[PDB]
DNA sequence: CCCTAACCCTAACCCTAACCCTAACCCTAACCCTAACCCTAACCCTAACCCTAACCCTAACCCTAACCCTAACCCTAACCCTAACCCTAA
DNA sequence: TAGGGTTAGGGTTAGGGTTAGGGTTAGGGTTAGGGTTAGGGTTAGGGTTAGGGTTAGGGTTAGGGTTAGGGTTAGGGTTAGGGTTAGGG
């Protein structure tokens, strides 16, 4: 069983992300809030990809199903896939 | 003469768009001038995008088209930003537009 | 030896001028697989899908951080707070 | 194996026509292909919606012209309309 | 008719004809319109139940757009399913914020000279 | 004189089935008709997209079931799926 | 016609929206935003009417333009 | 005779409990026709379209006022400012 | 002082200039399906005008919702050394 | 397996959170003064429908010419050392 994977996003990673996004000062609970938001978004995206893979009569999620789920959610992605 | 590219004065394929429209089941009857119009619009859009990418590459002292140059040309043009608003480009980048308050003062 | 609130702009410019990835690969893959195991087990990933999901999450986090920084600047505060991310998530429409 | 579309040769020809001293990569080619596919899908959807709203069965150049005028803002819309009308007149005269 | 065989009330042939005329696919099945009619029937039943509950809570025996708007904004699932949906002559929720309140009296009537 | 769809008799029958002591107005009927039309259009679009993605020409109940599972959240999706499967079994057992 | 939106109208709109205090330039900013939105909607409706080979804008074209912009409207029309 | 900042809640509740229209009809029609005359002249309106546009503008203004009030409450200010509507228009995505 | 943007040696590093063969792209020959035009009648949109009665425009007021130095203080990130857990090909 | 991107103890200093008073642009009620709301006259285009003679998109059918998958090495760009130039505490 896989556990302790939610704490994989280290503090320097979020610090570099905030520095790239233009944030010059970070508090304390911002890391936990961003972790929860990313977890919720990943859960929704993975659920959509699982539904698409089950509709396609497959098991391994491919890049085409990921692009389809991203287009259904409302955020297109170019470059990856086709 | 034999192809539509030598008759319409374009380079994008018209029969491919016509076959895609016929196979996509978008309408009962797909015209013949409508695919030519779509090919011309796509050709103009591709020419404008390639011109912007070449200008960005020349400004960045590069002779090739990288996703960074495309992202810069998209975010710089106001019309391209409105046409492609919620479009995420992988390995593109962001603009380093620092705010007026975020300064050493 | 430098003063605080001055060397952050250099790191910001260095991270903005680069288009490399900041999040790792093995922990992200482990978290994605652990989340996918909750719905249906015996699931595989062709790496490219995980990279696409990581890029999408990175873009979403960058946009959220930009919105939070803009809201904090408008609120006369260089730092951010959980109430700022709450206001961002409330105004943006996402829940 | 199979066969894919891959809009690459036409994009390379257009690039060599506007700038023969520059090139393109595989990632940029894929991005351009995805953008062209998305634009074509949006145009097809707009044309289908216009045909279903006008209670018609055929599709003419007027429907795609209106779809371009609605999707594109202003200057780009007028330029695309002018180029399309010029191409249509050139194809009709010859 | 299919209503006496499938145990529903929504028309199936109408949805089938609409799907065949809309040019959505080359071949439209026969069980798929029944599934769509069942889903639409369940959704309509839930919406009508919510509207009736709102009308009974508002001491009314009819369905008005205000009751529908209230039932839509009250249910969390209906709010997520119909997010950016504007209903004409519907209304809004009078959920006053915690800060927008008359608050407590400071110095009696805010007067330091008394 | 033309002819319009106007989904009103079926909605009135469903309302009388769930609550025969209440009624409906013309504005509420139009709102319900617009909502039903929008739901049907979304389902048709999702089914067409799934058929174009799966490289198929026909449409079965699985496509609409997946479209409902994707559009509807959770509890409503499961309830609609159960009701649809029950209706399908009832229509198959009774020719 | 731009000054047709009177001050009491915006005051009642803000009171209905939950605003308990209004400044000064808020009226002018809301007027400009409404003017821009009306201009865009009218342009879309004019394009739709020109595509439909008509002149008078009907409710169906308005509903189509509202659905294209991304904000559906129920009740009015069909 | 009442004190300020107390009778506003009564008017807010009275305006929220009612579903009537606040914007007039003739000035709105005149403004719509004046805006439509800039693109193409000789245009007519079947009243119902103007009412639908007025309802849509009312809903948009209500949503914008709600967002501005929420942002002002978060910013520790009961009143609103043009910078608040600018932040609202910037975060919502509609232009800028 | 402590980094910071700017010019010349090479070593990997990633696209570009011809090729080739396989599904895919245009013409010709006959045809009906649904595109815009005028002949056409009445129902909806519009302009100057009586009314008379709720509210929008100006006029004096005084007080509390607003803001600029005082002066006491406790919260957050400038080094830097230690340690452990990410990052690299087979 | 190996090595460099994470992890932690030290510390003092600079930025959110509380204090005290003034003055101006915002509330709140009153009364003299247009512009909005229906109420009610015909009409000058504007949109809907049926019948008759036309012309470009959808029905097989062979035949070609060009777009998709390999071979190799060559030519734009990443990385590897310093030396000279400049932003700041």
């Amino acid at each position: 069983v896989l556990r302790d994977n939610i704490q994989g996003i280290t503090k320097p990673a979020i610090r570099r992300l905030a520095r790239r996004g233009g944030v010059k000062r970070i508090s304390g609970l911002i890391y936990e809030e961003t972790r929860g938001v990313l977890k919720v978004f990943l859960e929704n995206v993975i659920r959509d990809a699982v539904t698409y893979t089950e509709h396609a009569k497959r098991k391994t999620v491919t890049a085409m199903d990921v692009v389809y789920a991203l287009k259904r959610q409302g955020r297109t992605l170019y470059g990856f896939g086709g | 003469a034999k192809t539509r590219s030598s008759r319409a004065g374009l380079q994008f394929p018209v029969g491919r768009v016509h076959r895609l429209l016929r196979k996509g089941n978008y309408s009962e009857r797909v015209g013949a001038g409508a695919p030519v119009y779509l090919a011309a619009v796509l050709e103009y859009l591709t020419a404008e995008i390639l011109e912007l990418a070449g200008n960005a590459a020349r400004d960045n002292k590069k002779t090739r088209i990288i996703p960074r140059h495309l992202q810069l040309a998209i975010r710089n043009d106001e019309e391209l930003n409105k046409l492609l608003g919620r479009v995420t480009i992988a390995q593109g980048g962001v603009l380093p537009n620092i705010q007026a308050v975020l300064l050493p003062k | 030896r430098y003063r605080p609130g001055t060397v952050a702009l250099r790191e910001i410019r260095r991270y903005q001028k680069s288009t490399e990835l900041l999040i790792r690969k093995l922990p992200f893959q482990r978290l994605v697989r652990e989340i996918a195991q909750d719905f249906k087990t015996d699931l595989r990933f062709q790496s490219s899908a995980v990279m696409a999901l990581q890029e999408a999450c990175e873009a979403y986090l960058v946009g959220l951080f930009e919105d939070t920084n803009l809201c904090a600047i408008h609120a006369k505060r260089v730092t951010i707070m959980p109430k700022d991310i709450q206001l961002a998530r409330r105004i943006r429409g996402e829940r | 194996r199979s066969r894919k579309e891959s809009y690459s040769v036409y994009v390379y020809k257009v690039l060599k026509q506007v700038h023969p001293d520059t090139g393109i990569s595989s990632k940029a080619m894929g991005i351009m292909n995805s953008f062209v596919n998305d634009i074509f899908e949006r145009i097809a959807g707009e044309a289908s919606r216009l045909a279903h709203y006008n209670k018609r069965s055929t599709i003419t150049s007027r429907e795609i012209q209106t779809a371009v005028r609605l999707l594109l803002p202003g200057e780009l819309a007028k330029h695309a309309v002018s180029e399309g009308t010029k191409a249509v007149t050139k194809y009709t005269s010859a």
